[PDB]
């Protein structure tokens, strides 16, 4: 959607237990839907006071690691859980596989608004940021800096350059301090050619069938692997509609009585793992909600990518 | 039947050391026992393209530029110093004796028909053709490989080495003694009798040979070579690596090995090229060139199968060649 | 009853065979995918001088890299081997089955 | 491009360590590339190194990272003889252009 | 049918050592055996900027910023002392003979018809141009190679050394000699008949070259270069480094040879410019260019597989031009 008119960067968050499945197919990093839903969680708690709107979110995941194990014998791996508490009768409870997983993200937020010229950058920096040390990232706490060497502050980059060549400066100024990760953008235009591909190859295919074979590492005949542009990962883009909308008070046992509830599905998109210097543009690369409620197709995607 | 045995392997007889090559001066030689060592050192030598071209870098601006980025290397390289002219080098040898004897032999058939094979020609036979042949190329410094190709004079001191002292002393002129007549001689027999008896087993031997060059003042000698490791730039290269014991030049002790072994003048190629090394397969490796190919019966498998197995004993000459690879030593064996 | 191929079946995603301009050098991939190029985890060894290279002798063609590849799995590597084993079994059951 | 990637990478994950690591003593360490991964020692040394890096603004990285890439073309008089050597460095010295670019404004 | 040999490996005939130079006054070179030697030392040096900019560098704020910032260096530097003129060299040089034997040959067949080939070279014109040319080019002091291109006075000494002594001794003004005319002397007739029984392995010769340069009271000599690791830093960056081979500094061995090889006037080009080094490809890296390129038929190569394989002999200077590149060496021969 809007273009940002400022481009905050919350730094490297560490997230002790953030959600491993991203998705009843996926696993590994999150999905981007909860960093959609984090930043537009603090656009609600904060963002309504600084007259600012927070919207879109670049991830960027410094650090990653799985609290996963690969099994004696075993090719795949398995997850490495928590025990629950016992029963009231003094059993143990029935165990639900949940993955955790450590991250070290840092989130480049879409600032657009009127506050961004009543509040000093820093301050509504700091702001989000004192905000967001309270708040969790993917079900796992954001971890909040004490007593390291020294605490990783904030920058708001407004994306307003008085030339081209500050406007280039300051996105090198930022993509040096964001470096070590690597951002996760979206190409679902590289899976609708790859499924185009495919049907030329055999008819009938799905993009299901184009998705996992853009996950596979497929052997060839003449023997050699078929290579891949990037790392071109499996994530969930959203959500597809299963019943019709739901009026607020007429579903039973939803989260509030004052929201209409509709049961939905999972949408299996692509991803791209890039570095953040061959995007030229980080005001791109942000993770955006596309709605369009009247058709279901509650999606996320990064528009304006290429 | 008896078969050959499957594995056989020879303990190697006549074990020199490595001879470390030093300086001095002729005339000195006989007060050349604190005689400086030959050093071995950088130096970084530059050349054009020297190489046959294939066809497609034949192309006039393409030999240019390739002639105006040159290789750019380092070599080790010894010298004599510019106030010496000798070059010393010594080498410590070791007659063992017992020849036929294998350090392994799975048939025992076989290990006691080869013991009487060789028995049997050292009775009709000792090893006196082969001994005169190894004195001699002791006595002709053919172990001073090219240190010895534009030599002034070549000396070579010979030791028998008793209890601890010099038993009995050869001193040779190695130029008047060529690298292909095994001539006879008075002292040369002497030095024959001597490894006869220690080939035999009838002693110990432990020579001592030192053998003096003059080349000339500052003049290059040549240490035996090593190979590269090959991992950095092209210009720090390391073209050329050559042997040093402790900071002191050294020829590797089977290059003099095989200047010892080289007896063998019953190849049936021509005689006007010399002797070569005694090898199986009798080989040299300058020229490229398999004598005693197993297609003409002369190999020493073929020698030595008709030898033990069928007894197809061979003509005196090529008997010697056989005993002078079980002197040499080697795995011989199928899998 | 399954039998040694079957496990090689499942055993060769271990292994890669780089080519060189002599030959064909095999190595071992610990990520089980043919030493892919994002998701392959190929293990490097270090020799005597400086060598970084595959752990493998430069064989003239590619079946017999693959062979010697499988060989040095078969004899030092038994981890592999056993989930090679483990994915062999689950293909016949799922023949019994499929 | 994804080797240069992978080079950017290295040298950003590499300023974790400590701000002073080519302080320690040696002769040959790569005092030319120490430069380039270690900008924290300005930190420490305020103007005996901080300087020494901002006016010379340590660039020719990419020149030794180019050396060292073109190890990975074979040694073949085919390759050299036709237009694929001169494309090939065409697009090599493309992106080395792109990292250079990236190393030279490492001041901001 | 005759093809070429797949190796072939000529030694290095007219083998030169490292040209030691030493130090001193003329007027006293008779008694130059305890002149001091030359060392090398260090010195720092410092420079602007002062090679072509490629247009992005030419801008004036950026050419101030780098020259506010000067390189510095510490070169290996090696002069005359303060009291003495006269820089002395002095090497050996040992001619061989034997140049159309290869050390290393695949074919016989090849390597017989290479024997025939050089034997009726010196059977019909024996080593006497090329021998007349390397006595030049020691009479002419060509192996000071930037040493004597600013000499007051130059004078080459050259002794043939005997059995512990000078059996002839020769004395030439290198100045009138010059660099590019191979004229005839009565005393270079000699040399080049001494030369010529060394090649052609009539005798054995063993010359002790000694140059005396008249430079000039503390003036800069010119070792031969080494090159450098470039491991450290980029002040102490050692640029320059030259060769000793014990705290005294000297030429190249083969820089030397070089030298003695500059009598190729018969190369397509133009005689203006002089001799060049007998080389395969008969190249000069100095200019960049290679002479004798393969496109026209007077390279090395060629003129040796139509004078060996298919019996073209050719004119009697490229002939001498393919001898002395026997007398050269080389690792002549395919992959």
């Amino acid at each position: 959607v809007t273009d940002p008119e400022a481009l905050l960067l919350l730094p490297r968050l560490s997230i002790q237990n953030a959600n491993a499945i991203s998705s009843p197919l996926t696993w590994g990093f999150p999905s981007p839907g909860a960093f959609t839903g984090f930043v537009h969680a603090l656009q609600r708690r904060v963002g309504i006071s600084l007259d600012i709107e927070l919207d879109g979110v670049g991830i960027v995941c410094h650090r990653f690691e799985a609290q996963i194990s690969q099994p004696a014998g075993k090719r795949t791996k398995v997850f490495n859980l928590t025990r629950n508490p016992l029963n009231r009768d003094g059993s143990t409870a029935a165990i639900v596989e949940e993955g955790r997983a450590h991250l070290e993200v840092s989130l480049l937020l879409g600032v657009h608004g009127d506050g961004l010229d009543d509040h000093p950058a820093q301050e509504i920096a700091r702001q989000v940021q004192e905000q967001a040390g309270a708040m969790r990232l993917a079900g796992g706490s954001i971890l909040p800096w004490c007593n390291e060497r020294f605490p990783a502050p904030n920058a708001e980059l407004l994306m307003l350059g008085g030339s081209d060549e500050q406007r280039r400066k300051n996105q090198r100024r930022l993509t040096r301090r964001l470096l070590p990760g690597f951002a996760l953008v979206s190409r679902e235009a590289l899976l609708q050619q790859h499924l185009e591909t495919l049907r030329t190859t055999l008819p009938e295919a799905t993009t299901l069938d184009a998705l996992l074979d853009l996950c596979r590492i497929n052997f060839e005949p003449p023997w050699q692997v078929r290579d891949k542009p990037g790392w071109l990962v499996p994530i969930p883009a959203g959500y597809n509609a299963l019943s019709p909308l739901y009026l607020p008070g007429e579903v039973r046992n939803a989260r509030d009585r004052e929201t209409p509830l509709r049961f939905v599905e999972n949408l299996f998109g692509l991803g791209e793992w890039l570095s953040p210097h061959r995007v030229a543009a980080l005001s791109d690369l942000l993770w955006y909600h596309h709605a369009e409620p009247d058709k279901g197709l509650y999606r996320w995607s990064t528009p304006r990518f290429v | 039947i008896l078969s050959t045995a499957s594995v056989l392997a020879f303990e190697r007889k006549l074990d020199p050391s490595d001879a470390l090559m030093s300086a001095g001066a002729w005339a000195q030689r006989d007060a050349s026992q604190e005689w400086p060592a030959v050093t071995v050192r950088e130096k970084s030598v530059r050349g054009t393209i020297s190489n046959r071209l294939k066809t497609k870098d034949r192309d006039p601006a393409k030999l240019d530029a390739s002639i105006q980025s040159p290789n750019l290397q380092t070599v080790d390289v010894a010298n004599l110093p510019s106030d010496a002219d000798t070059l010393k080098v010594r080498f410590t040898l070791r007659v063992l004796g017992g020849a036929g004897t294998p350090s392994a032999c799975n048939d025992a058939a076989y290990r006691d028909k080869l013991l009487q094979t060789v028995a049997t020609y050292v009775n009709d036979q000792g090893f006196a053709e082969l001994a005169r042949r190894y004195a001699h190329n002791l006595a002709n410094a053919r172990f001073l490989w090219r240190n010895r190709v534009g030599a002034e004079a070549v000396e070579v001191r010979i030791n028998h080495i008793r209890q601890g002292e010099v038993a009995r002393a050869w001193r040779f002129d190695a130029l008047a003694i060529g690298l292909r007549d095994f001539k006879a001689d008075a002292e040369l027999d002497a030095l024959a009798e001597l490894i006869a008896s220690g080939l035999s087993g009838s002693g110990h031997v432990l020579l001592e040979v030192v053998a003096f060059a003059r080349i000339g003042d500052g003049q290059e000698v040549f240490p035996s070579q090593e190979l590269i490791l090959d991992k950095g730039d092209k210009k720090g290269q390391k073209s050329k690596t050559l042997y040093s014991v402790r900071d002191a030049a050294a020829i590797h002790s089977q290059k003099i090995g095989n200047a010892l072994r080289t007896i063998d003048t019953w190849y049936p190629d021509e005689d006007g090229l010399g002797p070569i090394a005694v090898e199986p397969y009798g080989s040299v490796t300058s020229q490229g060139k398999a004598y005693r190919q197993p297609k003409q019966k002369l190999d020493f498998y073929t020698l030595l199968d008709n030898w033990v197995l069928r007894d197809e004993a061979p003509a005196v000459e090529q008997q010697h060649y056989v005993i002078a690879n079980l002197i040499r030593g080697g795995v011989f064996g199928e899998a | 009853t399954i039998s040694k191929t079957d496990i090689d079946c499942y055993l060769q995603t271990y292994v890669v065979i780089d080519p060189v301009s002599n030959g064909w050098q095999w190595g071992i991939d610990e990520n089980g995918v043919g030493g892919a190029l994002h998701h392959g985890r190929v293990e490097m060894v270090e020799g005597e001088n400086g060598y970084f290279g595959l752990r493998g002798a430069t064989h003239p063609t590619e079946k017999e890299a693959m062979a010697a590849a499988l060989g040095y799995l078969w004899k030092c590597r038994q981890d592999l081997v056993a989930i090679a084993r483990n994915d062999a079994i689950e293909a016949e059951k799922y023949r019994a089955k499929a | 491009a994804q080797i240069c990637d992978e080079a950017l990478q290295y040298a950003a994950r590499l300023r974790e360590l400590e701000p002073g690591w080519s302080a320690t003593p040696g002769c040959q360490l790569h005092d030319a590339e120490q430069l380039w991964l270690d900008p924290l020692r300005a930190q420490t040394d305020e103007t005996f190194l901080q300087r020494r890096l901002r006016g010379d603004w340590p660039a020719e990285v990419g020149n030794r990272f180019a050396n060292w890439l073109n190890r990975a073309v074979s040694s073949d008089s085919q390759i050299l003889g036709s237009p694929e050597a001169a494309q090939w460095s065409q697009e090599l010295s493309k992106e080395l252009t792109m990292f250079k670019e990236i190393l030279e404004d490492e001041r901001d």
